[PDB]
């Protein structure tokens, strides 16, 4: 059973993703040029929330060995950790920085009871915390985006064991493209000296750029993957894919903020109980172009209804068929042109539409699977 | 099999061998050269081939035949050089990668010719990599506008360079 | 083609008040103010139902409000990036000259609706220069095809070529 | 007269005709079918395995002169091949590249006796197994059985009786075709001669799969004296119809007063003297509409319906006056129309 | 007797059925590069050193190209015609609705064919050489029905030049909900154009022997 | 008899095969570079998969 | 030592409600003292429009 969301965003001008020449990122779809929000964007976006603060179980560091420092209230054992740890696999990359490690907030105190010891050698604690660290992968944000930590071996002596430390991911999170073609636009700033009294004359014309877009976003997440990867808990399940919800609903990537200032909503939220992945992004092959009267989300979403139909009328199977609901805010936005409906509710606040995914779920509520707190911090 | 780190596969390393076996009382012709090569690693075998040289011509300065028997390097060192400039530890170009086999299987028709500068140079045949490259740089540089077009004028310009 | 042309002289034979009228709905579209849609209709409609492949009534109207407010004799062999081209291998490759590029090549992501003013500034620029000509039909039949790929194509092609002198 | 040569046609996107230089893992194509790669081809379009060919069909196939002429030369693009084992029992994985020919074409003509040539011809025009191009995941692009044989002479003369086919406009050409050739005995040039390479690809068994050497000479051919070049069929580049209309020519002018006719002189929202058409449907223009394609309409009706479809983006479906959810648009642009023309205007432009 | 066996192939005499071809793009390539940063949980706020990465990434429309025999399967089957029809079936089903698992944790690509035609004859072809002029976008259309329509142009120039011969063929072309029809009239380029999986399936089945 | 199928299918951006080094597989095909998903990655998806399973 | 420090105000771009219309105007420099009235030029272009923001 897999849950797929499907949204429709329009953004203010603004510039919440660049590349190293700080241009947006773009991309090519369609023969034509759209505008792109990479999905490891939108993954750490999410996860990183006000809505999200309840799941937040896992931590992603080089240095390791400043939380074990963090975690305890003496002189430690600095120099001797980051030694441990290299000991452990986490080679320097070319003699410098370490690799990645993701981990529980929950396991550390175990780090650290383990590497303080002194009844014991290197290579057994480089063994103890190999052995720890892979067996921390029970948090509602590794349970979705996945992990692999693979050592070099470079520094594998053959004394230190290693264990299944691959997670398969649950959640698929595409690049979000835009239902247009990409109109991008320089803006130009000079900075000002305060000091009336100049006595000069030189231009300092800047350079920044920004775009504006309608974006189609899509996500996945496997429910039966999801009870695997945390062992079997139906309502930490069901409180991650609620949580989640609310938080891709209700959040933007915090690019360049401060100065654009583009905290801008959906228009229509599309929730569907599958068997197999399905992704709309085909409905955009043509892009989405104004008329007289239109507003550039009403042609997207009449332009997603169309394409919703014809494949829900020429991929139909009555083993498995697919139920789905739509979200508008106070329905302002129908699924099409007011012509053929499609989805088997309405629904008109949020809220209403996250308790009722839960209910087809597991028949729970949004009330009580908060119950379920992981670790807060 | 592997294009990792310096080393890019472009196959028939014939260009190798062709030094240390022309300077040690082997600067005649004989007639035809053959080169049969076994490539393995430790234990486990890699490759057999074999190749023929048409080898009629004079001797050669030592300079050009030891940027001659570097080809290797010289690849390497051309499909490393990333799209725009970003260094660290990038692929470089991998589309570049591909069309380099064919462009070597070009060059060594004549491979009598290069070895001894009768005929053939290597800015000779930096000029087979011209008709590719274009090819190349339609797909990286794909949008119609202005600036794409001097980055595909500034694409096409990759020769690779003879070091020692 | 002969659309453009009869278009174009069409356009030239206009006086002040009609220009006046035209000068003063720019920015605008054509099924608004009655007095325009007048004016470009008797302009326009026998040489549609004349000749079967005149301009669309967008880029006619478009072409209609440029003229009136940028007003260029019409000459052959000066087409807009060649112009651009002669405009822009004047000044310092720094600062300036990207800006320049960056204005003209912005044509190449907008559709005929929105290219009034890009359009309205290239040939600002244009006046700037003390420019007097300008090869009107030209223009008319690029923007009349303009969604391929070749169009676009010769349109960079004469701006290398034009750049490049 | 009883044929005597045969003709093959080998083009693909991708096809490989290995060689004997892979060993162990590296697979390259030589340059070219081989005689063992062809007859493969042939002995799978009669349907015979592995076993019993080498005994008794492989030896009769094995005689015969076969010549390749090359077009489009093709170019060399590899291939990582990974084979997972597992998924003796390990979690290895084994690597290997693996060469294709893309963009290639090869003509084969192979001469023999006449009544083998027949049963061949025979075979491959409904081949019994699948038919590739060295690996089974080549398939052809153009028929194998595509050009008719014939009582021709010896295989430069065999291999100059098929025209050079083109694929599209402005499609680059080269002036030589190199053509590789079986060398030939005759008793006076009994021993091999100095331009002469070997090739081993001469098929004795398939299953065991054992080949022997074969003498392979090289010739040259040049565009215009020995082959001459043909033209392409049918239309490659596909565009929409998108027929503008045309308000001159005699059909629509006929249209037009039939139309006009069918409604009795009356514009058909404002119940007018109608002076004008307006399209709905323009998928039929150019000169071959219907009459129940156009709606009459009066001057006022037609530029107020002008005025509410000039940027709306409407490519074959325009608007209907008789619909009744355009009336009331319809309606305010007639007012707007009445209240704000200038009859002077439109009298002194014409 | 197993399905996965006789029509695939050997696990790792036995020949197979099935031939499938490189699925080739119908357009000039546009690969795409990715700068990606391994960004840190822990702030720090020292030590940069620049964690910019590089990912490569396309899009495109592939042509897919697939053959079944069908006396090669039922020698493998050895006589189960019903069971050779059932897998011919099956196999129709899962080549529409299964995609590469290759980095879909992170583009999630899961689209679905816009166009699918079904053909019986004698000689083996692929209509390959119908994009041989890559696909150029116009105002009034998209990639994939310009691809379509040289799809249809190319049959179309082929069943001009190579038909009868004593061999009519069959073509049994599908769309979703009837969106891409196959060119326009001409015969409509094919046999019936059908918008349901489950009906291309029914057909093919019904056709081949008049099987369930 | 021989049963063909021809699909033609559009595909959101993404990297469905890779060569050793990551980038997408591509081959040469009318005088342009073409993206090119495999042969053997399309037949070990038909095999092996939960509808050729059920 | 840390020398940055976050910001507490946010502030967006104003942008109109309605479609731009710019405008020309052309101004001409005025000589106080009387000259040769022999075509003078100095047609400028200063651009400005009007509009409702957000
Ligand atoms: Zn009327």
């Amino acid at each position: 059973m897999l849950i797929e969301i499907h949204m429709i965003q329009n953004h203010s001008p603004a510039n919440l993703n660049r590349d190293d020449l700080g241009a947006p990122k773009t991309c090519y779809f369609g023969g034509v040029l759209r505008s792109r929000i990479s999905s490891q964007c939108i993954k750490r976006s999410i996860r990183t929330s006000n809505d999200f603060k309840a799941l937040l179980g896992g931590v992603r560091t080089r240095r390791l060995a400043d939380l074990i420092q963090q975690e305890a209230g003496e002189t430690e054992c600095w120099k001797k950790a980051q030694e441990i740890l290299n000991k452990c696999g986490f080679k320097n990359k070319d003699d410098n920085t370490k690799m990645l490690v993701f981990m529980s907030k929950d396991k550390i105190k175990d780090l650290a009871r383990i590497v303080l010891d002194n009844s014991l050698g290197l290579t057994e604690a480089a063994q103890q915390v190999a052995n720890v660290i892979a067996q921390a992968t029970l948090a509602p944000d590794i349970a979705l985006c996945g992990r692999m930590l693979e050592p070099n071996d470079k520094d594998k002596d053959k004394k230190v064991k290693w264990s299944n430390t691959t997670v398969e991911a649950a959640l698929q999170v595409a690049h979000a493209i835009s239902t247009h073609i990409a109109r991008p636009e320089i803006d130009y700033f000079v900075a000002a000296d305060d000091v009336p009294g100049e006595d000069a004359g030189a231009g300092h014309i800047g350079e920044s750029m920004f775009a504006s877009a309608c974006f189609y976003k899509y996500f996945s997440i496997d429910w039966e993957q999801l009870v695997k990867n945390l062992k079997g808990d139906t309502n930490l399940a069901a409180h991650t894919v609620g949580a989640f919800l609310l938080a891709a609903a209700k959040t933007n990537p915090s690019g360049k903020q401060n100065s654009f200032a583009a905290h801008n909503y959906p228009d229509g939220i599309l929730v569907e109980f599958k068997n197999s992945p399905i992704s709309y992004a085909n409905a955009f092959v043509r892009p989405v172009s104004v008329v007289k009267e239109s507003d550039l989300v009403e042609q997207s979403i009449g332009q997603l209804s169309n394409y919703v139909n014809d494949i829900r009328l020429g991929y139909y199977d009555e083993q498995s068929p697919v139920i789905g609901f739509w979200f508008s805010p106070n329905n302002r936005y129908p699924l099409g042109y007011k012509h053929s409906k499609l989805a088997s509710r309405n629904i008109g606040n949020l809220n209403e539409l996250v308790g009722a995914v839960l209910d087809y779920i597991g028949g729970f509520k949004w009330e009580e699977v908060q119950k379920s707190k992981a670790y807060i911090g | 099999l592997m294009s990792n780190d310096r080393y890019t596969f472009a196959d028939r390393d014939w260009y190798s061998p062709l030094f240390s076996y022309l300077h040690a009382e082997g600067n005649s012709r004989q007639g035809k050269l053959w080169l049969v090569g076994f490539a393995s690693d430790k234990a486990k075998s890699i490759d057999i081939w074999d190749k023929i040289i048409e080898l009629e011509g004079t001797d050669t300065n030592d300079e050009l035949l030891a940027q001659l028997a570097n080809r290797a390097t010289a690849l390497n060192a051309m499909r490393k050089k990333p799209l725009r400039g970003d260094f660290k530890k990038s692929v470089g170009t991998p589309q570049i990668a591909d069309i380099i086999p064919h462009a070597e299987n070009r060059i060594a028709i004549n491979a009598g010719k290069m070895t001894e500068n009768r005929g053939y140079s290597w800015q000779d045949a930096d000029t087979e990599y011209g008709e590719l490259l274009t090819k190349v740089a339609y797909s990286l540089e794909p949008a119609q506008t202005v600036d794409a077009r001097l980055k595909r004028g500034n694409f096409i310009s990759r020769k690779p360079w003879p070091i020692i | 083609n002969r659309g453009t042309v009869d278009f174009i002289a069409s356009l030239e034979n206009l006086k002040e008040g009609d220009l006046g009228i035209l000068r003063k709905l720019r920015g605008a579209r054509l099924d608004e103010k009655l007095p325009g849609f007048d004016l470009f209709s008797a302009l326009w409609w026998p040489l549609r139902q004349k000749n079967q492949r005149a301009p669309k009534r967008e880029v006619a109207w478009l072409i209609a409000k440029l003229f009136a407010e940028f007003r260029f004799e019409q000459r052959e062999g000066a087409t807009l990036p060649i112009l651009m081209g002669g405009i822009c291998r004047k000044l310092e490759p720094k600062k300036e000259l990207p800006r320049v590029l960056a204005r003209f090549d912005q044509l190449a992501s907008l559709d005929i609706m929105q290219m009034e003013e890009p359009l309205s500034v290239i040939m600002g620029i244009l006046r700037k220069h003390q420019q007097v000509c300008l090869d009107w039909v030209g223009l008319t039949d690029v923007l009349s095809f303009w969604e391929q790929e070749p169009v676009k194509r010769e349109w960079s092609d004469s701006f290398i070529k034009a750049y490049k002198i | 007269a009883p044929p005597n040569t045969l003709f093959l046609r080998l083009e693909g996107a991708l096809q490989s005709w290995g060689s004997n230089e892979a060993k162990f893992a590296l697979r390259r194509t030589a340059d070219a079918p081989t005689k063992s790669g062809v007859l493969g081809l042939l002995c799978a379009a009669m349907g015979i395995g592995r076993a019993e060919a080498a005994d008794s069909w492989l030896p009769k196939l094995a005689n015969l002169r076969m010549g390749v002429r090359i077009d489009r030369p093709g170019i060399r693009w590899w291939d990582f091949h990974t084979v997972g084992a597992g998924q003796k029992t390990r979690a290895e994985t084994l690597l290997s590249r693996r060469e294709y020919l893309a963009d290639a074409s090869f003509l084969v003509a192979l001469q023999g006796e006449p009544e083998l040539v027949a049963k061949l011809s025979a075979a491959l025009a409904k081949p019994v197994w699948a038919i590739y191009l060295g690996r089974k995941s080549c398939p052809p692009s153009r028929p194998v059985c595509e050009h008719p044989p014939g009582f021709y002479n010896t295989l430069e003369e065999a291999l100059s009786a098929v025209p050079l086919q083109k694929r599209w406009h402005n499609e680059p050409l080269p002036q030589i075709l190199p053509c590789v050739m079986d060398w030939i005995p005759g008793y006076d040039g009994e021993h091999a001669p100095d331009d002469a390479e070997i090739h081993y690809d001469l098929p004795v068994s398939f299953q065991p799969p054992r080949h022997l050497p074969r003498f392979v000479i090289r010739r040259e051919l040049v565009v215009g004296e020995d082959v001459q070049v043909s033209r392409e069929t049918g239309t490659s580049v596909w565009r929409p119809k998108g027929t503008r209309a045309d308000y001159n020519n005699s059909e629509y002018k006929k249209v037009r007063a039939e139309r006009l006719v069918m409604d009795h002189a009356a514009c058909m929202v404002c119940k007018a003297p109608a002076t004008t058409v307006q399209h709905v449907n323009y998928r039929r223009a150019g000169g071959k509409e219907i009459p129940e394609d156009l709606r009459a309409l009066c001057r006022l009706c037609h530029d107020a319906c002008t005025m509410l479809e000039y940027g709306s983006g409407m490519t074959t479906n325009r608007i209907d006056p008789c619909d009744p959810i355009w009336r009331e648009r319809i309606l305010a642009k007639r007012k707007e129309i009445v209240e704000f023309r200038s009859r002077g205007q439109r009298f002194r432009k014409m």
